[PDB]
């Protein structure tokens, strides 16, 4: 095309690669990456002008008609700068005004400009109503432009680079030339129509150019203005132009989306208008599909596994659809078109409904219509003021329609009161569930165990990054010397700086004076560069310890989360698919603002009274975690008040009632508004704290249980619905996690329920939360939504708008990163386009374009003015992205489900190996010696020519600057580390375990004589793990970055042209693929939306394997052989330590030395070591000792039976008998079967039966050589 | 005062509570006076629960947003003693203030009958008595006399103290550059200071170990466009932070230490400053 | 003084060829070890003997083997050993009929008997025999079992 | 029960506990070596149980 | 070359899906709506 | 023999389902489908 | 006066009301649910005795448990328990049957 | 309710040595799960009588 002609010649040379015409050598990857950086970014929009094209979209000139920002911002109490709401009381986001007068010119680039420094100077010195008002708007408006990964200026550049040349047709017959043209896309046309305003000489100035410090805005010419809505409009169009070519969207559906963004840019406060229509497109398609007459298709017949608490699921065939299976629920059409009439977008509604009625049945084409319209929702991360993010949404107090009377409480027992039995509303079932769950902890002897107490203190440090240092406030009652620890360079956050100083002072001399106003929010100073964040003090989390534990007991028997890395893809996804099936219709119960719905006015007074009566069981004279027993003042009896001894477990509830009733002191110290700073209480829990938000899960199942059994079977007026509500049970019909959860209807009258009966149910359920202030976000759209994931007739609907192609959440005004951390954002950006299925070739074409810009880095040092790096092309191959073309074969045969690592590099060097031996037997001299896996052909010289070894070591090399102070100098290192060691080692019994562990292991390191100085995860790695997890967020010095930078170029250019000693041993194994395995599902049934036969690669994998993970003998390791660890030690690193020693034939003292290292008792270390075995272990868990693992891209598949009994260690008629793993097939076959699947999932097309053909050595030679490797590790 | 914040509005909160109850039902008010003042209370799900939700709809409409406007009067002065009718408005309107839950050993329910000539009569005094009681969070009411021993306790020492005590105060000094930005006719090159909080010592030498060191708390001073002027501390200062030989008052308002040095106020500009206890003469 | 290393050292020093798929050494130490101490529950089981009028300690229903697995299923059998050993410890009056039925459940295919009143079959999962009327006649008189 | 001893004690097998424990193992050695377990469970892993 | 071999497995993919066609043959939902939902829908008018 | 005898000893409700529940179920559903069951006498192993 | 607190104190002690215990108890927690119009169903059932023959206070349709649920289902037998007690209160002559 | 966890678990819990060329445990699952994934074919037989 003429678009390809307009590209630069090195940039043309990479579009030939992305099309698949030529292999992508490293020289094309270097020159074109250098072409991106030296190019002015404004030249990218000139390339959009080089396409002559037309489509019916007109960008109005009414976008540029702006408001005045100073009319939109003012000052209120405590001298805070904020946005007064103009129209509606949630008008809080960025107003669309000119950034023009607020910016000065920039010294380096005269065309752009940052903030005028007179406004920057005085607003930190003198708090004005103009300058402080200006810097609030500027830093917020720059932040919403900063919400991208890199510039959308370049993200449009990769998309035009992919669309320059069409992809070449591979020999796989399921590919198609794409139906989409760039000429027909109104997304690209609206960007060109906007950019006609932004040129003065045909140069196309971008309105912003987001430097990694922050966005820098374009200066306006005289007569024209630069409003802030355009850069946000451009980002949303580029976010839509990328996805629509990846979702293969119709051009009549982009225009449906584009006209909403142009309407919101025409309106004022663009992000607020875009927020009010955040649920239009799912309501027009996903929430309402099949309400018409003609309905049919095929649906999965998923059955609940009849032991109900197991939460297991099995795909048990197909279900042909009919008009009794279409949703009885009313359509969401009438409430949605009224919302579109508020913004004059009623033609957007009638466009979808005309196209939705073209899909009467449930097919592959129908679910693609759902995800195409769900791609039209903007996934733009809205940023308001972090002051105003808390001043409104963390300020809403609930409305209790039925408050508890004061006569319903007993006399006080210290601070707390008990609930009288005379009141029997839903508060009683709240009071009686939290009481009996509190009884099962004073009985439970899991505590007063030194390892269990060490896990809980590890749980507060590791899980969240912490907020403040209120021990500077907690010197008010106890004289502390207060070490500032500037002689240790460590960050002063709540992770390390608090808990190390806690090891000196006991809790009882501290818990009486914990109540602080700068409890949380900012690092012990009222102005910094950080945002006000959620977690609180570690000793006020320690006084909140029983409230976590009683909430854990409620969620134990109901919510078997099992604390696994695969719990969304094992439990949530099949429940999503078991819901929305034509047998059962569901009510996806959501509880909005649940964190701001738990107060001491109703909830926290009941549970603290329930825990205190619940902890009355057991010993009243018993300490707990260092809090002793104490005297309470009983006032229940009016005639006999007295002093009672209460336990330490009841002592914590006395201080917790004082802390919950005073509230939670959020202190806002954001760096966005110029110096607004105030701490204030709230009744709002922290949001992301999973150890605290499990209390919301503890109330979600509990309050639904009183609804389904007592409240609604008595309150509802429908006599027919009382028959349904009789046998509903939350152990069968309700699943919760967090605030949201699925309600299930009983299988007898599930799909045959009247919608008039369901509307009377949900009216009573919405009125049921009015007794608590719980605003239920009930939906009745006959679709599933458990944790922000969707379904339609048992087809998973990947929300493409949830993971944006351009967007990225930044809670900081800066990115706070050195350059090569962008590469780890690339791989996460790639796999989100693989999980949420897209056009897998075009997404892989887009990924190599997007990764090519992330290959060069330039550092600015005042000492050294020049730094330039270059990762090779093969770096991204090791990290997970499959290559589009190898030299010597056809393109787009490597699947996106390829593993990363050595496991992925094995897969490419297997099918491409036959070319590598033949192409190196010619054109290269043979080896002087002999090589085991390639013979006399000089393949590792040829692999050195393509830079295979270059990108291999460049990917394995680290990409984050290590800190500069070490222990070899005269630095005082162990000031804060050894005090944190004293925090973890409180009891002398647990210290006697770990000193026994390292003494026995270092005795058995040399006596057993296999390793020396090898890393074994002891508990002394955990202060090394914690303190190094504090300096990773600290900005590194330029001495550390350049040392990290120079180590990159030394790692790339070094002559080590060998792989690791596992991949050198993997390449002996030659696997080969026979016919395709017989089918798991019927491919007429859509498993995941987007996996049609057009998107062929994702279509076979969900058809050959299936998306319901079959719980087998293996079940991909939900068990991890150590049920509880100190948080900081990876159990992945523990099973890869014990099972090696089981293979190596270690004495049982070697196991006990490892288990005493992690803190297990001597009674426990024997009892784990005999329990672990090589046969009782699982086939995935055996392969993890050789660093082979299931990738994240396989987690949504049913890899269970395929690794079990389709992958061959030994297919007896086909293979050669040199690969007989005799007496080693207990542990070599999990390696051999998983290397079979490592290559089966790499080849495109259907999943073939994989067979080990031969090993170049013996299989005994490989079992010997991995045994040499397992001794070295 | 607690009753004064309901009197802050141009129609009084008790006058709207007449107008809110009268428009719905005169009969439920005739039996809510008998159920609140009952010796033993029934469920009363017709009389009182129609009063309380009408109370809370009236309360959430005006009182919680007005309390947010009353945030600088209840925490931002030098030292205040706010009074509240319940535990709600100190927490629901999100104002930074320590709440203590008081119970004096006088039966307050007969005081509302003992007082007369109110705007709603003695009948309205006992309905919204029960409204604030249900509104208050259920927690142990500590004896309020234990609060008054901190406040008014050591002010009973000074009649039996034979020595006439001296005066101390805090300093949050302000530069002239921030006090000439929006316009203030101020004579002088040394920085203008302000009295955040005073305290009294019975001698001079017991403060000499403390007048030397500055205090480790940042104090931002909001100066209004009018004569009013408000003080806030970046780090809240623990009451226990002052030594045991200080007599600080029950409540204290902020004033410039020279009033005569300030002229031509003309606008509201705040500033941040440290704290140093000093001698006031 | 409890010290579970002895019974661990007694089992892990029995000899087994590692070439099998199923390890009876390893699949029973899975069913043996609590993660915490969890050994005061023995002392609560003793302390309930002074209080058998108020409370009767019941065999934990999640520790019964299910009515899905056979006697060939290996961890289901070692549960039935652990029930039969811990039978006389628990003070429930229906402890031995639950001990007797948990094996009679587990071999309903090879060895059938007659179970009381109808509605309670041999594959009833051994926890619903908590009433004296549903003791099987063969348990009262073993002569009735052929 | 038996009355409390005052000399040095040693684990003995004359108890009703040891009567109960040894006869269960003497019963489940019969169940393991029965005919039903013979047809399914392998003979070498039957010796292990 | 793997490119015919990847084009050989698509034959074994379809003949497994042609195998599941002959086992459970698809039938139109116009008939399924007729044999289930047309019974509750339409009948003769007897009373007039 | 170990696999095959285990499959005998599986506790499954489908033998109980086939003569207790589904002849009641198939009787009731034959009165509600739009076409009555067109039935022919099944034969146990007789030639003619 | 009609105050259930004498019953409610006597019945909340011996009850459990935990998530493993709601399925037997839930019928009599509906008994304890204090939402009621000062127990108008009682005094209406007395007043129908005087005007018997002009109005009879029959038992409701939702009073009766369905005649397919067995007696082993525990909320269904409390639902029969609350019916036998409220049997002779009604003026329905078919109430004994 | 048909649950393939029941019949698969009874098969996979039988002891075979991992020295054998053909394991009939891992073999009949290739006759058990594939092409038998549609278990509603059972229900098409019950309706066919």
């Amino acid at each position: 095309e003429e678009l390809f002609n307009a590209l630069p010649q090195p940039l043309q040379q990479l579009s030939l690669a992305l099309a698949g015409e030529i292999p992508l050598t490293d020289h094309i990857f270097e020159q074109a990456a250098s072409t991106w950086h030296v190019q002015p970014r404004s030249l990218t929009y000139k390339l959009l002008d080089h396409i002559p094209f037309a489509t019916p979209v007109v960008v109005p000139p009414s976008i540029y008609h702006s408001l005045d920002w100073s009319k939109c911002f003012a000052v209120n109490q405590d001298r805070v700068e904020r946005i007064p709401t103009i129209d509606n009381p949630d008008d809080v986001y960025v107003p669309n005004s000119d950034i023009g007068p607020l910016l000065t010119s920039l010294h380096t680039i005269p065309d752009y400009g940052f903030l005028h420094p007179t406004i920057e100077n005085d607003a930190t010195t003198l708090r004005a109503e103009r300058a402080r008002c200006a810097s609030t708007f500027y830093k917020i408006a720059s932040s919403q432009a900063r919400q991208v990964k890199l510039d959308p200026i370049r993200m449009l550049g990769f998309l035009l680079l992919v669309q320059a040349r069409p992809r070449v047709p591979s020999g796989l017959v399921t590919d198609q030339p794409t139906r989409r043209d760039p000429t027909l896309s109104p997304a690209l046309h609206a960007i060109w129509q906007v950019m006609q305003y932004y040129k003065v000489a045909g140069v196309y100035y971008a309105p912003a150019l987001v430097v990694p410090s922050g966005a820098i805005w374009w200066i306006p010419p005289p007569g024209k203005r630069n409003v802030v809505s355009v850069q946000y409009l451009l980002t949303d169009l580029i976010s839509l132009a990328i996805l629509a070519h990846m979702t293969d969207m119709s051009p009549t559906l982009e225009l449906t989306g584009v006209l909403m963004y142009l309407r919101a840019a025409s309106s004022h406060s663009y992000a607020y208008t875009l927020l009010q229509m955040k649920s239009v497109f799912p309501a027009l398609s996903l929430r309402s599909m099949y309400r018409n007459k003609g309905f049919g298709g095929k649906a999965p017949a998923i059955e609940w596994t009849e032991p109900r608490s197991k939460y297991k699921f099995r795909w048990t065939g197909v279900t042909q659809l009919h008009d009794g299976l279409r949703p009885r629920s009313p359509s969401m059409d009438v409430p949605t078109l009224e919302t579109l009439a508020k913004y004059e977008l009623v033609d957007i509604g009638h466009t979808i409904i005309r196209e939705r009625n073209a899909h009467p049945q449930h097919n592959h084409d129908s679910v693609r219509f759902v995800r195409d319209v769900m791609a039209l929702t903007s996934g733009m991360y809205l940023v308001r003021q972090p002051t105003m993010s808390v001043l409104r949404e963390y300020s809403q107090v609930p409305d209790i329609k039925d408050p508890i009377p004061p006569s319903a409480w007993t006399g006080p027992i210290g601070n707390v009161r008990y609930l009288l039995p005379s009141v029997q509303g839903p508060a009683r079932h709240l009071y009686d569930t939290w009481r009996a769950a509190a009884r099962q902890i004073a009985q439970d002897p899991q505590w007063h165990d030194p390892l269990n107490q060490a896990i809980m203190r590890a749980q507060y440090v590791t899980a969240r990054g912490g907020s403040s240092a209120s021990l500077k406030f907690a010197l008010k009652v106890t004289g502390i010397v207060l070490p500032e620890y500037d002689d240790s360079k460590v960050k002063k956050s709540s992770k390390i700086y608090q808990a190390a100083q806690i090891a000196r002072i006991a809790f009882m001399l501290l818990i009486a004076a914990i109540h602080a106003e700068v409890t949380m929010g900012i690092r012990n100073q009222v102005q910094r560069r950080a945002r006000s964040i959620m977690p609180l003090n570690v000793i006020q989390q320690a006084i909140s310890a029983p409230h976590t534990l009683v909430a854990n007991y409620i969620n134990k028997h109901m919510n078997l989360s099992t604390t696994s890395g695969s719990v969304v893809t094992d439990k949530v996804i099949p429940l999503i698919l078991y819901a929305s099936t034509p047998p059962n219709t569901v009510v996806n119960v959501d509880i909005k603002a649940c964190d701001a719905s738990i107060t001491y006015n109703y909830f926290l007074s009941v549970i603290c009274g329930a825990m205190h009566e619940g902890f009355e069981v057991g010993n009243a004279d018993a300490a707990f975690m260092g809090v002793p027993s104490t005297i309470v003042s009983d006032r229940r009896s009016p005639v006999a008040p007295y002093s009672r001894p209460i336990s330490g477990l009841q002592t914590m509830v006395q201080h917790l009632a004082d802390l919950y009733a005073a509230g939670f002191r959020y202190s806002v110290s954001d760096a966005f508004s110029s110096g607004n700073k105030f701490s204030f209480p709230t009744s709002t829990f922290p949001s992301g704290s999973t150890a605290t938000s499990t209390e919301h899960t503890a109330n979600n199942s509990t309050m639904m249980e009183y609804f389904l059994n007592v409240h609604a079977p008595s309150h509802v007026k429908s006599a027919s619905l009382k028959r349904i509500l009789t046998d509903m049970t939350i152990q069968r019909n309700y699943v919760c996690q967090g605030d949201d959860g699925i309600l299930l209807l009983p299988h007898e009258a599930a799909s045959k329920i009247s919608a008039d009966d369901m509307n009377e149910l949900l009216t009573c359920l919405r009125d049921y939360g009015q007794l608590f202030g719980w605003n239920y976000d009930i939906d009745w759209s006959d679709t599933a939504e458990y944790l922000k994931l969707y379904a339609l007739m048992g087809c998973r609907i990947p929300n493409t708008s949830r993971h944006p192609p351009v967007g990225k959440e930044y809670a900081a005004p800066q990115t706070d990163e050195i350059w090569p951390s962008l590469i780890d954002i690339v791989i996460g950006h790639h796999l989100n386009g693989v999980t949420d299925v897209l056009n897998w070739r075009e997404w892989l074409r887009f990924s190599w374009a997007f990764a090519c810009y992330s290959s060069r880095g330039g550092y600015t040092n005042p000492r050294g003015q020049s730094f330039s790096a270059q990762y090779p092309w093969w770096t991204f191959v090791y990290l997970g992205i499959p290559p589009i073309l190898l030299p010597g074969q056809t393109p787009f045969i490597h699947s996106c489900y390829m593993p990363p690592g050595d496991q992925g590099m094995f897969s490419i060097l297997n099918g491409w190996r036959d070319w590598l031996i033949s192409h190196a037997s010619t054109t290269l001299p043979p080896l002087r010696h002999n090589h085991p896996v390639w013979g006399l052909s000089d393949v590792p010289s040829l692999l050195s020519q393509f830079g295979v070894y270059a990108g291999y070591h460049a990917a394995q090399h680290y990409r984050r600057p290590k800190p500069a102070p070490e222990t070899a100098s005269s630095d005082s290192i162990n000031q804060i580390t050894s005090d944190l060691t004293e925090y973890l080692f409180y009891d002398s019994a647990l210290k006697a375990r770990v000193m026994k562990g390292r003494y026995n292991w270092e005795r058995l390191s040399s006596s057993l004589s296999l390793n020396v100085g090898s890393r074994v995860p002891s508990l002394f790695d955990v202060p090394g793990k914690w303190v190094a997890a504090g300096r990773d967020a600290e900005k590194p010095p330029p001495s550390s970055v350049e040392d990290m930078f120079t180590s990159l170029n030394r790692c790339i250019r070094r002559p080590t042209h060998s792989f690791s000693r596992l991949l050198e041993l993997y390449l002996r194994v030659h696997v080969a693929l026979g016919e395709s395995i017989p089918l798991a599902i019927d491919p007429d049934v859509p498993q995941v939306a987007g996996a049609d036969p057009a998107n062929d690669d994702h279509w076979f994998k969900y058809t050959c394997l299936g998306d319901i993970p079959s719980a087998t003998r293996n079940y991909f390791g939900e068990s991890l052989f150590v049920g509880r660890v100190v948080s900081g030690l990876d159990v992945e690193a523990v099973d890869a330590t014990l099972l090696r020693l089981k293979i190596l034939g270690a004495p049982p003292e070697a196991f006990i030395a490892v288990l005493n290292g992690i803190g297990m008792s001597d009674s426990e270390a024997h009892q784990i070591a005999g329990r672990i075995s090589l046969a009782n272990a699982q086939l995935v868990q055996i392969a993890r000792v050789v660093h082979l693992s299931i990738p994240s891209s396989w987690m949504t598949l049913n890899t269970g039976p395929y690794i079990h009994h389709h992958a061959y260690d030994f297919k007896p008629g086909i293979t050669q008998p040199s690969a007989k793993s005799r007496d080693k097939s207990i542990w070599m076959s999990p390696i051999l079967k998983l290397l079979c699947t490592s290559y089966a999932m790499t080849v495109a097309g259907p999943v073939r039966t994989s067979i080990v053909t031969e090993i170049d050595g013996s299989a005994a030679a490989l079992s010997g050589n991995l045994r040499v490797w397992m001794r070295d590790v | 005062d607690s009753d004064a914040l309901g009197d802050s509005l141009r129609p009084s909160f008790e006058t709207q509570f007449l107008e809110r109850l009268e428009n719905l039902d005169p009969n439920l008010l005739d039996r809510a006076v008998a159920s609140i003042l009952s010796p033993t209370s029934d469920t009363s799900d017709d009389a009182v629960t129609t009063v309380l939700d009408a109370f809370n709809a009236l309360y959430r409409e005006i009182m919680t947003p007005a309390q947010r406007a009353r945030l600088p009067l209840l925490t931002q002065q030098g030292r205040v003693l706010a009074f509240a009718h319940s535990d709600y408005e100190l927490l629901s309107a999100n104002i930074p203030i320590q709440v203590v839950r008081g119970s004096i050993p006088i039966d307050h329910v007969v005081n509302l009958l003992a007082r007369r000539n109110r705007v709603g009569g003695t009948a309205l005094q006992v309905l919204l008595d029960y409204c604030y009681r249900t509104q208050a969070s259920p927690l142990a009411p500590t004896p309020a006399g234990r609060l008054y021993k901190q406040l008014f306790g050591p002010w009973l020492m000074v009649p039996r103290l034979s020595e006439p005590l001296i005066k101390l105060r805090l300093v949050a000094s302000a530069p002239a550059k921030v006090l000439r930005a929006a316009g203030w006719t101020i004579d002088g090159d040394p920085p203008l200071e302000v009295s955040c909080l005073c305290a009294y010592v019975t001698d001079r030498a017991a403060a000499t170990a403390l007048i030397e060191r500055r205090l480790d708390s940042r104090a931002l001073v909001t100066v209004g466009g009018d004569q009013l002027m408000f003080v806030e501390y970046a780090p809240p200062l623990p009451l226990v932070s002052i030594p045991r030989t200080f007599l600080l008052p029950v409540t204290y308002v902020v004033h410039w230490v020279p009033p005569q040095r300030v002229l031509l106020n003309g606008g509201n500009v705040s500033f941040t400053s440290g704290l140093e206890w000093t001698f006031d003469d | 003084v409890l010290d579970p290393t002895v019974l661990t050292n007694a089992i892990t020093t029995i000899s087994e060829s590692t070439t099998q798929t199923i390890s009876p050494i390893s699949e029973i130490l899975r069913l043996l070890q609590p993660m915490g101490n969890d050994y005061a529950a023995f002392w609560k089981c003793i302390a309930s003997w002074a209080y058998n009028g108020l409370v009767t300690t019941v065999l934990s229903e999640d520790a019964f083997p299910d009515s899905s697995q056979s006697i060939t299923h290996l961890p289901s059998m070692w549960k039935c050993l652990f029930l039969t050993l811990a039978g006389p410890m628990t003070s429930d009056p229906h402890s031995p009929v639950k001990v007797f039925m948990a094996l009679a459940n587990l071999l309903a295919q090879p060895e059938p008997i007659a179970i009381g009143v109808p509605g309670m079959h041999q594959t009833t999962p051994a926890s619903q025999f908590s009433h004296p009327g549903v003791w099987p006649p063969g348990f009262l008189n073993p002569q009735l079992i052929n | 029960n038996q009355p409390l001893p005052r000399l040095t004690v040693a684990p003995t097998y004359d108890s009703a506990m040891s009567n109960w424990i040894s006869t269960t193992i003497a019963f489940f050695i019969r169940v393991v070596n029965s005919v039903n377990m013979t047809a399914t469970v392998n003979d070498l892993t039957r010796r292990t149980m | 070359l793997a490119t015919p071999m990847i084009n050989n497995a698509i034959r074994s993919f379809l003949t497994a899906w042609d195998d599941i066609r002959i086992l459970s043959p698809d039938v139109s939902s116009k008939s399924l709506s007729a044999y289930l939902d047309s019974a509750v829908a339409n009948g003769p008018e007897l009373i007039i | 023999t170990g696999v095959m005898t285990a499959m005998r000893q599986v506790k499954t409700m489908t033998p109980f389902y086939i003569q207790h529940m589904c002849p009641t179920e198939l009787s009731v559903l034959a009165s509600v489908t739009v076409t009555p069951p067109f039935q022919v006498p099944f034969t146990r192993l007789v030639q003619n």
